[PDB]
């Protein structure tokens, strides 16, 4: 291996010599295996579970429970502090299990999309994992490529390679293949940077930890994850609930002390109530729902790189897509040639190969048989930076189609017969690409310039055109017939490139047009239909012509018979507010630069929407980052996009974006279920103790009974409600608004109904057993079992807000069944098992008492089912 | 509209002979170009063997000298023979036919449903 500054200093042949690097053909299988045995794989060694377990204790509510347990052991109450500790342990353990499983499934899916590169080893260019690179191997750099290892570039026809990840400067750096005598390495392609423009070939000088900038990646792995917005808003909700409960419980302590009661019993009851009503399981249930959504998208094949996406996908309503790479498979092919004179050539065959003849007037043309078709093909061949090596394209698909056309014409060799002194490279702002070239053998020939691009810019740069091999000044009737043919090509679905060639820019000769057919991606039509039917709008932001964009959108189904399409120049002309009004009506945006695409994304974000931009292409990373949800394509996608994206579709399907929206929808509903259950039962217990202190009645519950209740209503029975599956009715619902608004008037009203029924039934049992005016253990036992059975019925009815219990079914939620079974068993143990009787201050009951308690406590289930049916019938 | 049907696919051993047939509903007279394409997972579809308008037969450079093609309008079916196949070059095959147009610029390209051929290492 060599240092990068050394490899910059020494010449290319020297660097090839030290690594025994064959620049033309690469390292064979044995040459690599040897360097793999010596140097090893390219991975950054091995990337802590106990750190995660302790990190789950960073939640403030867990600290509030730990402080209560510390206060418990101060005034020693072993049983209370132990109970609070078990509560913390089960909630933290369930959060650990869910987070660990989610992150391991995410790592496996990330293994399903490995880093890759184009490496030539046996003289043949192959797709080889960046992990498998050994030093001295020959790697070919395309456009939009992450550099697989530290490389020594020995061929750089044109190269712009950003350095924002490594250096911190967003400006791309040009790389020249000349040796650099004595960050500033203008010849070394670093590790982890991205190729913005051009083609290259290099030899790798480092593998593994040998990379100079491996440390910024070391920091990137250990960057950690900031708290999710929901995780900040449900944390604030938990603090609000905790502080309201603190005020109420302090008032209860003061009332109980003033009215006359045991200070130790009052303090223990206050500590148990504080532990109860603090939503310790609320951040845990948010974490569980986010992790479960992450795994559910992983089963849907979507690499969710960022956690704040999982919730945001529920709120997504507008999806802005790109024609090429996203709505079309990007398998371009030039099929129709329109010569400037008016002749028409039909290029048969498909794919990036030289297989398929060009037919003009029913006759095959080869070489320079027709000089004008040959001139079009020659300009297309020379102008590209894309190469079809071993039947595999490197560069852009639109350039590769022109290369394959040249190979079909027998004229692929003209690329190497010219010397590209100056290059005006493609930018989406430009919409054209030009090259200055001189013929090899004919050095006396002038610096002829080849040009290709969008018809508008090309025809603007041409002052002359060609006619029967004669240069003629451009005429407006010819411009009109070219415009008609370009529009007719686009209306058939052909992407159209116009081609020019001449001495000096601004004086080129317009040779003609080529029609690149890009079929729309299979499965996009049906997914678009479903996506629109589910209340999500799909738009087509593009840089291509109106005719092509509209033809593709009509075939996909997002452009109806009466639909609006707006060019990017109008969007530039219209203000942001006018764009904001018009933008929900426009389905197709054509001729939009990445600045215009960002303008469209900003204008839909200003309307109050969550935009999910799906992107492909090097310049489309800024819009993917600017979107609320950047979505990339795992298989047919550049690494530039997949780095900037937020969710990566592994199998390249638009149905996955719907599934990611459905899973994001379900998370908020599950959190609503937890919130309603915990709040109803905590208000029930809190007002029971409040009424008991106010009316001077004996306390229906002691401190350890409230601690068992807290383990019930924040532990596995309450977490089960956050594991509750999603129903179909909320699936087709209009998109959730991006504000949280978790506690709605309907939810609080049902909470108060459940709290009122629980308090009423439990106080009725308490008074019924207290009618004899004797405070026997049996009475407190009946009251405690009443509250616990009320809790299990409130949990049966808290699973779904709208759907009835019987329609949902008991077998639907397995964790809920296990949790309620364990809670019933624990309650039976507290009633019957004599040591548990001694600690909980209980006494055994008859079977008839349990039957009566079940019958009474069914009231919350009955009333909740009644309200569900009433709301359903009112909706119907 | 012409309909393309693929047949003859099946399991064959290395060193044997494999038959494939692609039948078209319409008479194959005006169709200029027609040929097979090899699609494999992890890579783009690649050419197999085809015949063009000027009686010129195109073969893939890697599969050259081994795969043969023929056409007959009596049974309106193009007929492909695999000889001395390897386990490495097996994948799913699609027969595709193009037609000459020219006011409409829509491509008259017709694909087949495809038949999957899987060959493992010899034992
Ligand atoms: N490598 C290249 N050389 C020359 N012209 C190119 C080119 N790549 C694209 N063009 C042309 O530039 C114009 C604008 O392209 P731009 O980069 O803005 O979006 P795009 O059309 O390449 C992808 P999309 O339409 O899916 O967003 C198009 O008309 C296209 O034909
Ligand atoms: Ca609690």
């Amino acid at each position: 291996v060599l240092t990068s500054k050394k490899a910059s200093e020494l010449p290319v042949s020297e660097v090839a010599s030290i690594l025994q690097a064959d620049l033309q053909n690469g390292l064979n299988k044995c040459e690599v295996s040897h360097r793999r045995a010596f140097h090893g794989w390219n991975e950054f060694d091995i990337s802590p579970l106990w750190k995660k377990y302790i990190s789950q204790f960073k939640n403030p509510l867990i600290m509030l429970l730990l402080a209560s347990a510390v206060i418990s052991v101060l005034m020693h109450q072993f049983d209370d502090a132990v109970s609070i500790t078990v509560a913390i342990l089960i909630v933290v353990t369930v959060a650990f299990v869910q987070e660990y499983r989610s992150e391991k499934s995410l790592e496996e899916l990330s293994k399903l999309v490995p880093p890759e590169c184009h490496c030539v080893r046996e003289g043949k260019l192959e797709h080889t994992l960046a992990r498998d690179l050994v030093p001295g191997d020959t790697v070919c750099l395309s456009v939009g490529d992450r550099v697989p290892a530290d490389l020594r570039l020995f061929e750089a026809v044109d190269l712009s390679i950003d350095e924002s990840s490594l250096t911190g400067e967003t400006t791309p750096c040009s790389k020249v293949t000349a040796p650099q005598p004595a960050a500033s390495r203008s010849n070394i392609a670093f590790m982890g940077t991205l190729v913005r423009c051009g083609k290259a070939k290099g030899v790798v000088i480092g593998t593994g930890e040998n990379s100079e900038f491996g440390e910024v990646f070391k920091m990137m792995q250990a960057e950690e994850a900031p708290k999710t917005p929901l995780q900040k808003s449900m944390d604030l909700l938990g603090k609000q609930l905790s502080f309201y409960s603190f005020g109420i419980i302090g008032i209860i302590m003061l009332v109980g002390w003033l009215l006359g009661k045991d200070i130790l019993e009052m303090f223990t009851i206050s500590v148990s109530l504080a532990v109860a009503a603090i939503p310790e399981g609320l951040p845990i249930v948010v974490t569980v729902t986010l992790a479960l959504g992450v795994m559910r998208m992983v089963k849907k094949r979507a690499i969710v790189k960022k956690l704040p996406i999982v919730e945001t996908l529920g709120c997504c309503n507008v999806i802005c897509s790109d024609k090429t790479g996203t709505l079309t498979k990007n398998e371009m092919t030039v099929t129709h040639i329109f010569t400037s004179d008016g002749l028409h050539a039909e290029v048969t065959g498909v794919g990036y190969n030289q297989f398929g003849e060009v037919i003009v007037d029913g006759d095959v043309v080869h070489g320079f048989y027709n000089p004008a078709v040959s001139r079009i093909v020659e300009a297309g061949c020379v102008c590209n930076d894309a190469v079809i090596r071993n039947n595999t394209l490197m560069g852009k698909p639109t350039e590769g189609a022109l290369i394959a056309l040249a190979m079909k014409m027998g004229l692929d060799g003209l690329q190497q017969d010219y010397i590209r002194k100056a290059e005006y490279p493609f930018s989406s702002e430009q919409k054209w690409m030009a090259v200055k070239c001189v013929h090899r053998t004919q050095q006396d020939r002038p610096e002829i310039c080849f040009m290709k691009g969008a018809y508008e810019q090309v025809i603007k740069y041409c002052t002359t055109y060609q006619s029967k091999g004669q240069t003629l000044t451009l005429t407006q009737q010819q411009r009109d017939v070219y415009q008609q043919e370009k529009a007719r090509m686009g209306s058939a679905g052909l992407r159209v490139l116009a081609l020019a060639s001449g001495p000096e820019l601004g004086q080129l000769t317009f040779l003609g047009l080529v029609g690149i057919i890009d079929p729309p991606r299979t499965g996009v039509k049906e997914a678009v239909t479903t996506l629109i039917a589910s209340g999500v709008s799909i738009k087509m932001i593009t840089g291509d012509s109106q005719e092509t964009a509209v033809a593709i959108a009509s075939r996909l189904g997002l452009y109806s018979k009466t639909s609006q399409s707006v060019s990017g120049e109008e969007i530039d002309a219209m203000d942001v507010q006018q764009l904001s009004q018009i933008v929900p009506k426009v389905a197709v945006f054509y001729r939009a630069s990445p600045r215009h695409k960002m303008k469209i994304i900003k204008s839909l974000q200003k309307n109050g929407s969550v935009v999910a931009m799906t992107g492909d292409g090097v310049n489309d990373a800024v819009a993917l980052k600017a979107a609320d949800i950047g979505v990339a394509m795992g298989q047919t996608g550049t690494d530039v996009c997949k780095e900037a994206a937020d969710m990566i579709l592994v199998d390249d399907d638009f149905q996955t974006i719907m599934s990611a929206i459905e899973e994001g929808k379900g998370i908020y509903n599950n959190i609503k279920n937890f919130v309603r259950f915990q709040l109803s039962t905590s208000i029930a217990a809190l007002t029971l103790i409040s009424l008991a202190t106010l009316m001077n009645f004996p306390n229906p519950l002691n401190a350890m009974q409230i601690l068992w209740i807290n383990i019930i209503m924040d532990g596995p029975p309450a977490q089960s409600l956050g594991v509750e599956p999603v129903d179909k009715d909320v699936i087709r619902k209009p998109p959730r608004n991006w504000k949280d608004s978790i506690l709605t008037k309907n939810l609080i009203l049902k909470i108060l109904v459940s709290s009122i029924i629980i308090v009423c039934g439990t106080l009725f049992v308490f008074w019924r057993e207290l009618r004899d005016n004797v405070i026997t253990p049996r009475d407190t036992t009946m009251t405690f079992t009443c509250f616990v059975f009320f809790d299990m019925f409130n949990a049966l009815s808290s699973r779904s807000q709208t759907k009835s219990v019987f329609e949902i079914g008991l077998c639907s939620n397995r964790m809920f069944c296990y949790a309620v079974l364990g809670s019933i068993m624990g309650q039976l143990l507290v009633i019957y098992f004599p040591p548990l009787q001694k600690v909980f201050q209980t006494e055994s009951l008859s079977i008839l008492d349990l039957l009566f308690l079940l019958g009474l406590t069914s009231s919350v289930c009955i009333v909740a089912e009644i309200i569900k049916k009433v709301e359903r019938s009112r909706e119907k | 509209q012409v309909q393309l049907q693929e047949s003859g696919g099946g399991l064959v051993q290395a060193g044997g002979s494999l038959r494939l047939s692609c039948a078209a509903s319409g008479s194959i007279f005006g169709a200029d170009w027609m040929g097979w394409y090899r699609q494999a997972p992890g890579k783009e579809r690649e050419f197999v063997a085809g015949i063009g308008h000027g009686a010129s037969t195109y073969y893939a450079d890697s599969v050259k000298g081994r795969f043969t093609i023929s056409r007959d309008n009596a049974k309106n079916t193009v007929y492909l023979q695999m000889n001395s196949l390897k386990p490495e070059d097996t994948a799913v095959y699609y027969c595709a036919v193009q037609y000459t147009q020219y006011r409409s610029y829509d491509s008259l390209l017709y694909w087949g449903q495809g038949t999957q051929v899987t060959v493992s290492s010899g034992s």
